[PDB]
Parts: structure tokens; C-alpha cells; sequence
């Protein structure tokens, strides 16, 4: 019944693939509802013009 | 209705509202403030932080 974000933001200078190093994500929201979850998708910002 | 103020009592307009309490198995989230105390040091005291 409770939907945790954890988030972390890096300086990266590779391009390709993920950098190898190590850092950890620290807690950023917690929210209190009640949901089943099983799918989900992602939104773009596409220039409308 | 034909409420008056010239209606004597138990004629006259009454607002009335209900409150209900629903527990469904989702988190609680609405109650009454906690109470809260003075803050003491350098004494053996009991505490609920
Ligand atoms: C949390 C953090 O350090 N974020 C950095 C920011 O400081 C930096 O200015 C930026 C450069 O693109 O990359 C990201
Ligand atoms: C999730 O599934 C359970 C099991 O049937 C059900 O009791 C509950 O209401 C469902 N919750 C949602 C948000 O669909």
C-alpha cells in the first residue's frame, strides 16, 4: 500500500553504455495509496510545432 | 418547504451534517494532532520520540 521513488542525479562523461562505478539512491518520495501496479509506460516531450 | 422565521420550534430550518468513519484495509492517514511536551535533559526520563 505504499508507493516508494528513490532517485539519484550523476555527472557522466561516457557515451555509449552505463559508467562502472558505484553510488547509492537515496529516498526522494513516499506515497500513502493504495494501487495494483502491474504495467506501466513512459511520455516523451515531443516538440509540437 | 416553507421555512419562516416566524416558524416556531421544530418548524424552523436546521442544518444538519454526518460524519461517518470508513476502514478500509488501506493506510489510515486522517486522525486528530499528538500532543507534544517540553524538552528536558540530564535526567533519567521516559520519552516517545
Ligand atoms: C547533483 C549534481 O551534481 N548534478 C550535476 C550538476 O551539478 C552539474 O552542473 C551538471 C552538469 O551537466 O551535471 C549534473
Ligand atoms: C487489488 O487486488 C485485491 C485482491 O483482489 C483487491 O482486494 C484490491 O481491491 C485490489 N486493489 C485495487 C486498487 O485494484
Amino acid at each position: 500500500g505504499y508507493f516508494k521513488i528513490y532517485s539519484k542525479h550523476t555527472p557522466i562523461n561516457l557515451v555509449r553504455d552505463l559508467p562502472q562505478g558505484f553510488s547509492a539512491l537515496e529516498p526522494l518520495v513516499d506515497l500513502p495509496i493504495g494501487i495494483n501496479i502491474t504495467r506501466f509506460q513512459t511520455l516523451l516531450a515531443l516538440h509540437r510545432s | 418547504y416553507g421555512f419562516q422565521p416566524t416558524y416556531g420550534v421544530g418548524y424552523q430550518p436546521y442544518r444538519v451534517v454526518v460524519l461517518s468513519f470508513e476502514l478500509l484495509h488501506a493506510p489510515a492517514t486522517v486522525c486528530g494532532p499528538k500532543k507534544s511536551t517540553n524538552l528536558v535533559k540530564n535526567k533519567c526520563v521516559n520519552f516517545n520520540f
